[PDB]
RNA sequence: AUGUGGACCCGCCCCUUGGGGUGUGUCCAAAGGGCUUUGCCCGCUUCCGGAUGGGCCCGCGUCCCAUCAGCUAGUUGGUGGGGUAAUGGCCCACCAAGGCGACGACGGGUAGCCGGUCUGAGAGGAUGGCCGGCCACAGGGGCACUGAGACACGGGCCCCACUCCUACGGGAGGCAGCAGUUAGGAAUCUUCCGCAAUGGGCGCAAGCCUGACGGAGCGACGCCGCUUGGAGGAAGAAGCCCUUCGGGGUGUAAACUCCUGAACCCGGGACGAAACCCCCGACGAGGGGACUGACGGUACCGGGGUAAUAGCGCCGGCCAACUCCGUGCCAGCAGCCGCGGUAAUACGGAGGGCGCGAGCGUUACCCGGAUUCACUGGGCGUAAAGGGCGUGUAGGCGGCCUGGGGCGUCCCAUGUGAAAGACCACGGCUCAACCGUGGGGGAGCGUGGGAUACGCUCAGGCUAGACGGUGGGAGAGGGUGGUGGAAUUCCCGGAGUAGCGGUGAAAUGCGCAGAUACCGGGAGGAACGCCGAUGGCGAAGGCAGCCACCUGGUCCACCCGUGACGCUGAGGCGCGAAAGCGUGGGGAGCAAACCGGAUUAGAUACCCGGGUAGUCCACGCCCUAAACGAUGCGCGCUAGGUCUCUGGGUCUCCUGGGGGCCGAAGCUAACGCGUUAAGCGCGCCGCCUGGGGAGUACGGCCGCAAGGCUGAAACUCAAAGGAAUUGACGGGGGCCCGCACAAGCGGUGGAGC
RNA sequence: CCUACGGGCAGGCGCCGAGGGUAGGGCCCGUGACUGGGGCGAAGUCGUAACAAGGUAGCUGUACCGGAAGGUGCGGCUGGAUC
RNA sequence: AAAUGU
RNA sequence: AGCCGCAGUGAACAGGCUCUGGCGACUGUUUACCAAAAACACAGCUCUCUGCGAACUCGUAAGAGGAGGUAUAGGGAGCGA
RNA sequence: CGGUCCUAAGGUAGCGAAAUUCCUUGUCGGGUAAGUUCCGACCUGCACGAAAAGCGUAACGACCGGAGCGCUGUCUCGGCG
């Protein structure tokens, strides 16, 4: 059914993230790809293959991490400290290009959709335009 | 809840109920004294608090507290309610300003006379 | 009468909702006054423009109660009329039967709306007082007249209420204009000056009117600025406080010595005022010339010149500031927590200290803190909170591909967004408060132009969601009709005695009228032992001997068909344990109520003997619950181990769907949850917002009734709570000791001292 | 009455019409002998219901009963100790 | 069988 | 659209209305000839009798009513939707 | 709440100065300028109380009671025909 693939698509990679592994399946769109993309393009992500799974289509993330700390508890840190969906077809978020995230200050990069496509709080502002806050990243 | 919910709701505005409502957004009131008397406050301590009747304007007649050391107040004095419970005496919400109408304030005191309503007495002579 | 020119009917013309042009026909204009008079000026009448001010209309926005859920006869539309500057049901006829409402009509309560204003990090929340824009009213109502304009505050008619005058012979008034009076109230001023200036009316213009306005007056009501002094001045008097009697404190504070000097006295003295008018030029352009200041002899300038009011709050914690004394749960304090019971930093005074200062406090109210209505920005297992469970209407939300549309959304440009205020920069009153100048920007909304990713939408296409076919599976799922055995009870027969029942022990009770116990027979009702499980089925309530019929859900395998047909679900509807209700049956066992026997201080209880409704059947109501997993539904994602029920499999094992345990990560206040989530996420619904009052009262709906649903407030408390920790206790448990009982020997309790 | 007389004004009639009157409803506030509970308040009276198996495990929906807490019946819940 | 304690 | 009168159901035949108690549910019955009522009756509830040649009633009896009925029937009693 | 005596058992619910209340015109409230009646309350029920039924009940009544409107020769108070 789900009343949002987008959100299932992050919340797959967070669930898959905090057990730290290599890939990450999920069904696929031309919409949810020109979305990952930017997570390798901003290298949040290896990346990922277009392949197909029991005849059917999907899309393998493959996960980054980091440094094999030491301590108790050796489990490195996520390249991914947070993600979550923000505009939902609950509530549609659109934003002007003025009214655009400062995410974690530059650190942090916003996700959305426009009348040029997925761009970012960086590229958005520069185009000039702004659209729907997918979500933002860090 | 959720987002469809608060269109069809929306969140509820508390509200806040005085506790001075014998006064109508009104700093004070005059009133005239029925009973003058002492009662007997919450366990917790113990004592003879002087507290009065009073029937004022808007025909209402709360128990208003007689603050400080003796008074001057029979039954038929004119008065003046201030605003603020006392916590022992149960019912009562309404101070008495001294000074003001017929009772007048404390005799011979020397310290916070702001309120009291007493005269600022001669040091020297 | 004139007709540039205008209006009206019909025509064509263009244009287009009664706009423009024209054809004919017919109707329309008037004004004179003054002169540096023979020329100009102030006016007159028609038309088109302009500009300003409007009228009407439209879209969007604008409070609380659904305990107001249905409203409507000019109501809704039409036709034709009446009316207006003009649209319109604005009014009137006639015709039609429409118009409005969960997107909240109708009704009720409160309110003038905005620019602004206050707070707030913001988002918001709060508010509309002075100033500005608009609406509305002018004692309460109605009405029209005149007019470019009003249905008119200081114009008119009428009705009402009220007050006043009067030879009463009858008539008069409308402060919400400026002051002022009264009354009400906690509370809000002068019955001042002047048109000097600005503005407004009239006039050619002098000039006139202007309680608009410019000033003054009263009020610490607010903001701001300023004074009651400055330098010196002791190892630091006196007095007053403490004191371990040594001393410490007030305290450079005073005194005292120098210096300045608010006030007050004298002199001078404004700006605010330049035009109207006047001269020449044409009274125009122009230079030029002239009158006028209410505030006021005010500010300011000079000189002279005097050390010249300080108060209020607090000093237990929060919260900055501590000591004697008095008091003794008294007198008293208190914003909360709380202080006072003969040693009080918490009362009262005192000394001292902290904090502001012509102010300091208090009360009332708004915002903050309160992320405590949570959009930003919260929760519902046990803290308040998941609807008892389904089905489903509207509604919200929606999978994969390619087009068209470009609604939302995004960009650009443009108009609009008033001034004032606020913000930034600089100036002006000796600074500031005030005040000026200039700049800074949207938000929204119209208009133009673009972009298609997303949502939308129209079209087309697939299959992973969902639905279906075929083959099958398990099951106390439901309804109807039958049927079996054990047992209790009662009746009959036989046999057989002296007691049976019952309890902690008894009694009531039954029994020589032959009881209990035993055999045989008969009638009747209810519930189904072992199987049976920590199991299965159902959405929940719930379902259990056995047979048949009717019948729901659901799981597996094969991967065939339909093509997003989906998810949730306010209302609606259906089901819903027990008890209870109605009408009829039925009634063995049991058993509220009731009676009795015991216990006990009493025992309207517990235990015992009796016992009626009810329990069971049919039909119809009631609709509650610890209706519980105290956990709403659907989908996706995130370790495993073990036990089991039920499918399928190349039957190890694998896989599917259930029922439990322990558990990765993660969550949680902890307890705990954990692929049967309380983890990570999306959709939708229900619900929470301190405790008590209270699931009460009123209203409404439902019910035969008992009652159910919806569901407050005043008032009152300062906590009510969740989980966990250490203790103590238990007529809780396990283990163990003590002359702690028991076992045993002497006494005390009685008598006399 | 005026002529500007096929006119106009007075004047008479009519519809509407402030409001007054009569009648019957609706909502709201105040008030009322008495009555119902509720809250708070002094070391009053009666008992022991609940918290330890609370000395009858407790809570619970409904029903009947009892001076009072409560008791009992039916079904339900464990938020029930205990070799 | 076995109540209570400003 | 009008006309006349003080007046048009122009004469005659036609309810006065409301609020609120007691009693009886209600239509009905009764003391012919002083009481119409809150008395009786009434549908309805309960008790009780009665297995049929019923009980019960009338009659010495025969007989008959009950009833050409048969416990959802019939008789008696009290209460009275 | 307790004690004690007695009983076969000691009046529950609900009503209550009542078609029932002696004292009595009970006391209080409403109505009226004034109310032994009436209506509503209290309970001290001389002497209610559950099928000789208890408490209510819409409708009905030539029953009995209290109030008001309307209208009257009933009346002030009579007069005429
Ligand atoms: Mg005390
Ligand atoms: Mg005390
Ligand atoms: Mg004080
Ligand atoms: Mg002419
Ligand atoms: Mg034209
Ligand atoms: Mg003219
Ligand atoms: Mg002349
Ligand atoms: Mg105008
Ligand atoms: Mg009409
Ligand atoms: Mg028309
Ligand atoms: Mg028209
Ligand atoms: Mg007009
Ligand atoms: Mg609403
Ligand atoms: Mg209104
Ligand atoms: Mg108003
Ligand atoms: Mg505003
Ligand atoms: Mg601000
Ligand atoms: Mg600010
Ligand atoms: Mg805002
Ligand atoms: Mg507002
Ligand atoms: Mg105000
Ligand atoms: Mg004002
Ligand atoms: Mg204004
Ligand atoms: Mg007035
Ligand atoms: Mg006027
Ligand atoms: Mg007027
Ligand atoms: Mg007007
Ligand atoms: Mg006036
Ligand atoms: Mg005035
Ligand atoms: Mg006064
Ligand atoms: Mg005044
Ligand atoms: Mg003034
Ligand atoms: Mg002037
Ligand atoms: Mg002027
Ligand atoms: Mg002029
Ligand atoms: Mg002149
Ligand atoms: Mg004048
Ligand atoms: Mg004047
Ligand atoms: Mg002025
Ligand atoms: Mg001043
Ligand atoms: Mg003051
Ligand atoms: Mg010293
Ligand atoms: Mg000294
Ligand atoms: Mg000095
Ligand atoms: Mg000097
Ligand atoms: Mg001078
Ligand atoms: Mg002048
Ligand atoms: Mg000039
Ligand atoms: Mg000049
Ligand atoms: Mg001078
Ligand atoms: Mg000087
Ligand atoms: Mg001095
Ligand atoms: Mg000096
Ligand atoms: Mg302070
Ligand atoms: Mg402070
Ligand atoms: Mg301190
Ligand atoms: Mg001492
Ligand atoms: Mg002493
Ligand atoms: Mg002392
Ligand atoms: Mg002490
Ligand atoms: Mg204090
Ligand atoms: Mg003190
Ligand atoms: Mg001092
Ligand atoms: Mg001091
Ligand atoms: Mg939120
Ligand atoms: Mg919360
Ligand atoms: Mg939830
Ligand atoms: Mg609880
Ligand atoms: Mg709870
Ligand atoms: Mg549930
Ligand atoms: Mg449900
Ligand atoms: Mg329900
Ligand atoms: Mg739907
Ligand atoms: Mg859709
Ligand atoms: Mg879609
Ligand atoms: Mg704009
Ligand atoms: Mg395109
Ligand atoms: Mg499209
Ligand atoms: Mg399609
Ligand atoms: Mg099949
Ligand atoms: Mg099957
Ligand atoms: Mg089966
Ligand atoms: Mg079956
Ligand atoms: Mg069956
Ligand atoms: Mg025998
Ligand atoms: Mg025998
Ligand atoms: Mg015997
Ligand atoms: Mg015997
Ligand atoms: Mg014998
Ligand atoms: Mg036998
Ligand atoms: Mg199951
Ligand atoms: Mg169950
Ligand atoms: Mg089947
Ligand atoms: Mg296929
Ligand atoms: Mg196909
Ligand atoms: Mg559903
Ligand atoms: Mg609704
Ligand atoms: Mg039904
Ligand atoms: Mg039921
Ligand atoms: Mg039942
Ligand atoms: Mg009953
Ligand atoms: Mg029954
Ligand atoms: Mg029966
Ligand atoms: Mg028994
Ligand atoms: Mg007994
Ligand atoms: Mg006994
Ligand atoms: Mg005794
Ligand atoms: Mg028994
Ligand atoms: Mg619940
Ligand atoms: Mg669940
Ligand atoms: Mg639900
Ligand atoms: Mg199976
Ligand atoms: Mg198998
Ligand atoms: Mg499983
Ligand atoms: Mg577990
Ligand atoms: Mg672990
Ligand atoms: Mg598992
Ligand atoms: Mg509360
Ligand atoms: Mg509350
Ligand atoms: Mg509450
Ligand atoms: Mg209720
Ligand atoms: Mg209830
Ligand atoms: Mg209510
Ligand atoms: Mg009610
Ligand atoms: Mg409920
Ligand atoms: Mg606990
Ligand atoms: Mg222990
Ligand atoms: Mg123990
Ligand atoms: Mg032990
Ligand atoms: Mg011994
Ligand atoms: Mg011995
Ligand atoms: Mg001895
Ligand atoms: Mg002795
Ligand atoms: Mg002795
Ligand atoms: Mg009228
Ligand atoms: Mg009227
Ligand atoms: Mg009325
Ligand atoms: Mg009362
Ligand atoms: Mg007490
Ligand atoms: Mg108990
Ligand atoms: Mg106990
Ligand atoms: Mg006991
Ligand atoms: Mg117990
Ligand atoms: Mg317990
Ligand atoms: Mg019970
Ligand atoms: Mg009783
Ligand atoms: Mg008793
Ligand atoms: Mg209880
Ligand atoms: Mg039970
Ligand atoms: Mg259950
Ligand atoms: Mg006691
Ligand atoms: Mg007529
Ligand atoms: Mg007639
Ligand atoms: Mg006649
Ligand atoms: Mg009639
Ligand atoms: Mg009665
Ligand atoms: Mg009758
Ligand atoms: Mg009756
Ligand atoms: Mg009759
Ligand atoms: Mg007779
Ligand atoms: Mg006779
Ligand atoms: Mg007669
Ligand atoms: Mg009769
Ligand atoms: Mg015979
Ligand atoms: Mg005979
Ligand atoms: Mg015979
Ligand atoms: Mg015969
Ligand atoms: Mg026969
Ligand atoms: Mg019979
Ligand atoms: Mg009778
Ligand atoms: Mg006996
Ligand atoms: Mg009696
Ligand atoms: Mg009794
Ligand atoms: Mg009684
Ligand atoms: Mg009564
Ligand atoms: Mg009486
Ligand atoms: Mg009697
Ligand atoms: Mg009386
Ligand atoms: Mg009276
Ligand atoms: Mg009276
Ligand atoms: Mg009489
Ligand atoms: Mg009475
Ligand atoms: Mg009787
Ligand atoms: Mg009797
Ligand atoms: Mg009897
Ligand atoms: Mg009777
Ligand atoms: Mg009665
Ligand atoms: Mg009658
Ligand atoms: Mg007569
Ligand atoms: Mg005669």
């Amino acid at each position: 059914m789900l009343t949002d693939p987008i959100a299932d698509m992050l919340t797959r990679i967070r669930n898959a993230t905090r057990v730290y592994k290599e890939s990450t399946d999920v069904p696929a769109s031309r919409f949810k790809e020109e979305i990952l993309r930017i997570l390798a393009r901003e290298g949040f992500i290896k990346g990922y293959e277009r392949v197909d799974v029991d005849g059917k289509p999907y899309l393998r993330v493959y996960l980054k991490y980091g440094p094999r700390r030491q301590g108790p508890d050796p489990r490195p840190e996520q390249v991914i400290h947070h993600i979550r969906r923000i505009s939902k077809p609950g509530r549609r978020v659109y934003v002007g290009v003025k009214e655009i995230p400062r995410v974690r200050r530059g650190l942090g990069i916003a996700i959305l959709s426009t009348s040029k496509g997925v761009l970012t709080d960086r590229e958005a502002r520069k185009l000039g335009v702004g659209g729907e806050l997918i979500c933002e990243v860090w | 809840p959720t987002i469809n919910q608060l269109v069809r709701k929306g969140r509820e505005k508390v509200r806040k109920k005085s506790k001075v409502p014998a006064l109508k957004g009104a700093p004070f009131r005059r009133g005239v004294c029925t009973v003058v008397r002492t009662v007997t406050p919450k366990k917790p301590n113990s004592a003879l608090r002087k507290v009065a009747k009073v029937r004022l304007t808007s025909g209402y007649e709360v128990t208003a507290y007689i603050p400080g050391e003796g008074h001057n107040l029979q039954e038929h004095s004119v008065v003046l309610i201030r605003g603020g419970r006392v916590k022992d005496l149960p019912g009562v919400r309404y101070h008495i300003v001294r000074g003001v109408y017929d009772a007048a304030g404390v005799k011979d005191r020397k310290k916070s006379r702001s309120k009291y309503g007493t005269k600022k007495p001669k040091e020297a002579a």
